């Protein structure tokens, strides 16, 4: 507006400060709740659907900004989208850059930009940030080191259905996500209803073994709606 | 090595020495005479061992010449202060020493708190000696910190002194200074002001401090 | 009981807390004040004194002596209004209406001239519309509404009684250019907050509003 | 019970539910005079003595198989997993005996998914 100095701290900035000063309880609160959700925005621009945001966020404990689905990948542009969303939604943000090999739009190999986009998320004080485990180690290190009080969601998607819940071909990704993430996110494909049972069993076994790092586990497709 | 002659014998021990051997028979249990004053700068690292003996002595003991024990690893002189406090024996922190008011061993307090060693081999091993005669079984957190100078101390306590030892579990980065950068006119001060109000913390203009510091 | 409901001395909301392992705990909260704040902040028009100004917002008023009035004070203090003028029957019942609140700047108004340079921008009425108003209270209220240029000042009346939809007091305030917020508007907000406290879900206020008006409900 | 069972059969009911716990002499008599009535051979386990995984249902399945046109087995779910095991069990039985369909449930709110 220009008249920032005469105001008193807005809710927008307060939510930001709360996180970066380590006072956010966003994860404890979500995890203390029996059921929790975050809504995945598919909108190309937050400004153009700013009127919709608050409705969309009802019943969810966070909003996912899918950076890859935005109309531009310029760090300055995305930084605004985040600030606009924080102000409008007034709930925690999940900053997600989803690559096209994992079902998104962002190019797999374009790492220079990915790193800068990842830092735009961290700098903006997002409560959650989703880095894929497929990313190279040098970027997983760099994002992990400067994560601050951002909770890292370590993710992997299996759209081509190369992995299996029962056989334990997910373990290598779980093991990796375990040391990088505050939250593990594994997503596969269900061909039949049984594939959801195997997932549920798998997740239970992982939570028993590592209580301290919770998990988002899903199957895509209409078959995997139960998951 | 001066510890035997200059501390234990004044405390009432029968200290016999040869050219290359030192034998110490302690007095009857809990009848250790206190020592009014001891300079211990030659035995700087052995003041913790002296302190626990003073805590069970007849009278007030005063150790001096140990200024260097504050920045040695932890604040060792203050470590002994409030760790012995858990036995109900008050100490006083002197300019370069420690005063310790002794108590009869049978009426020591039970350190239910448990004895924190500050990961200091010396602190763990000194309270090890005291817990030999304590009326209540003492728990020492951080067993393995003795490793720095004597890993097998607990072994030797068990093997030679025939002390029963048992394993137990230990029953026990926010608020960082925020720096704001950018340029004047950017909303830098307003953001600073907002943060000060939000976090209940003091804003400090580094230009204004530079002016006040310089004059 | 929550610190709001404790100092207000009234609980309108019971919340169970599952203490896993232990038995269930029952907490008492007050969402009445919460709703009044919400109504003044959002449900009154844009260009209201609340939307226009920032804390400290200057003077405000609470007519009536009920348990609603207690919450009304708390609500105004939260919005940062000071002093908070009080109009009531007797000094006996106004004294017990002040009891509890310290450093709020509560002071009785028995004559209009007392408010010079501190006339209220916002009024919260807790007297019923079924009861007629006392002559001496009316003389004060009437003059407070007529004072200045309420329309451009952005002043706001909040009626707590919702039957009828528009009370006699609202009618007078509207003639003098005040923005009036009905009782149902507060009822929606009050409850909207209860729902949040019970479910952990914050639907849009419009949904709760519409449910109370009957524009979009289940019955 | 026998007289009630025959009242059902005489009335030309499309389905009749006899429990497998009933004595053999009545299971025989009802089966012999069933006519065009479809027999639902049932067993319920309210005290939760049986298990889907372990296969402690098999003895009842085997019995219901030779008496019923439709098998009905009902147990109790204590946890969500107990519904998975049921679904898996049912699938294995239908693979083995295509020609005799099954009603398989878990009681309780835990077993709503079944």
């Amino acid at each position: 507006d220009g008249s920032e100095a005469l105001l008193q701290p807005p809710a927008d900035f307060a939510r930001f400060v709360k996180l970066i000063a380590g006072q956010s309880t966003h994860l404890e609160d979500v995890r203390a709740k029996k059921h929790s959700f975050f809504v995945s925005l598919t909108v190309p621009n937050v400004a153009d659907a700013l009127d919709i945001i608050p409705r969309v966020v009802v019943g969810s404990d966070a909003v996912e900004l899918r950076v890859d689905l935005l109309e531009s990948y310029e760090p300055e542009f995305v930084a605004r989208q985040v600030a606009l969303l924080r102000a409008a939604a007034q709930v925690p943000i999940v900053y997600t850059v989803r690559t096209q090999s994992q079902g998104g739009k962002f190019p797999d190999e374009d790492y220079d930009l990915a790193l800068r986009l990842y830092q735009t998320g961290l700098r903006s004080g997002v409560e959650y940030l989703d880095l894929e485990m497929t990313m190279p180690d040098h970027i997983l290190q760099a994002v992990t080191d400067a994560k601050g009080f951002t909770s890292i969601i370590a993710s992997h998607h299996d759209p081509q259905c190369k992995l299996s819940w029962k056989s334990g071909s997910w373990i290598p990704f779980y093991n990796k996500a375990l040391q990088y993430g505050d939250v593990i996110k594994l997503v596969g494909v269900a061909r039949e209803m049984a594939d959801n049972f195997a997932l549920t069993n798998f997740k239970a076994k992982m939570l028993a073994a590592h209580d301290n790092k919770p998990m988002i586990a899903l199957n895509m497709g209409t078959a995997g709606k139960l998951s | 090595a001066r510890f035997a002659v200059e501390v234990l014998r004044p405390m009432g021990c029968a200290v016999e020495q040869t050219a290359t051997s030192t034998t110490v028979t302690g007095p009857p249990i809990g009848t250790l005479k206190a020592i009014p004053h001891v300079d211990m700068e030659p035995m700087t690292d052995a003041f913790l061992t002296a302190a626990v003996l003073a805590a069970v002595a007849d009278g007030t003991t005063q150790i001096t010449g140990i200024a260097n024990q504050r920045v040695k690893e932890c604040n060792r002189i203050a470590a002994m202060k409030d760790q012995l406090a858990k036995f109900g024996v008050q100490c006083n922190e002197l300019e370069d020493g420690i005063e310790v008011i002794g108590k009869p061993y049978q009426e020591l307090r039970n350190p239910v708190e448990g004895i924190y060693c500050y990961d200091d081999h010396r602190v763990a091993m000194s309270h090890s000696v005291l817990s030999t005669i304590s009326p209540h079984p003492v728990l020492i957190l951080e067993r393995e910190c003795t490793a720095k100078t004597w890993p097998g101390w607990w072994d030797i306590l068990s093997q030679f002194f025939k002390v029963q030892l048992d394993g137990e579990e230990d029953p026990t980065g926010t608020d960082r200074s925020i720096f704001i950068v950018g340029m004047r006119g950017a909303g830098k001060s307003t953001a600073g002001r907002w943060m000060s109000e939000l976090l209940k913390r003091p804003l400090v203009d580094l230009d204004a401090e530079l002016e006040r510091r310089e004059g | 009981a929550t610190d709001a409901a404790r100092t207000i001395g009234a609980v309108n909301t019971i919340i169970p807390q599952t203490r896993d392992g232990s038995t269930t705990t029952l907490v008492g909260d007050n969402t009445d004040w919460r709703g009044m704040v919400h109504a003044l902040l959002h449900s009154s028009g844009s260009g209201s004194v609340v939307q226009r100004t920032a804390a400290p917002r200057g003077a405000a008023m609470v007519v009536g002596s009920g348990g609603t009035a207690r919450a009304a004070i708390y609500a105004l203090h939260d919005l940062g209004f000071a002093p908070i003028w009080i109009v009531a029957r007797s000094e006996e019942r106004v004294a017990e209406l002040v009891r509890g609140f310290d450093g709020y700047d509560l002071r009785r108004m028995t004559s209009p001239h007392q408010g010079k340079d501190n006339m209220p921008s916002v009024v919260i009425s807790t007297i019923p519309a079924t009861q007629p108003i006392d002559p001496s209270m009316r003389e004060v209220i009437v003059e407070v509404l007529k004072h200045g240029h309420p329309s451009a000042e952005g002043k706001v009346l909040l009626e707590m009684a919702y039957q009828p939809p528009r009370t006699p007091l609202m009618t007078l305030a509207e003639d003098q250019g005040w923005r009036t917020v009905g009782g149902l508007e507060v009822l929606a907000a009050q409850g909207w907050y209860q729902f949040q406290l019970w479910t952990g879900i914050t639907p849009l206020y419009e949904e709760a509003r519409a449910a109370v008006m009957g524009e979009d409900s289940v019955e």
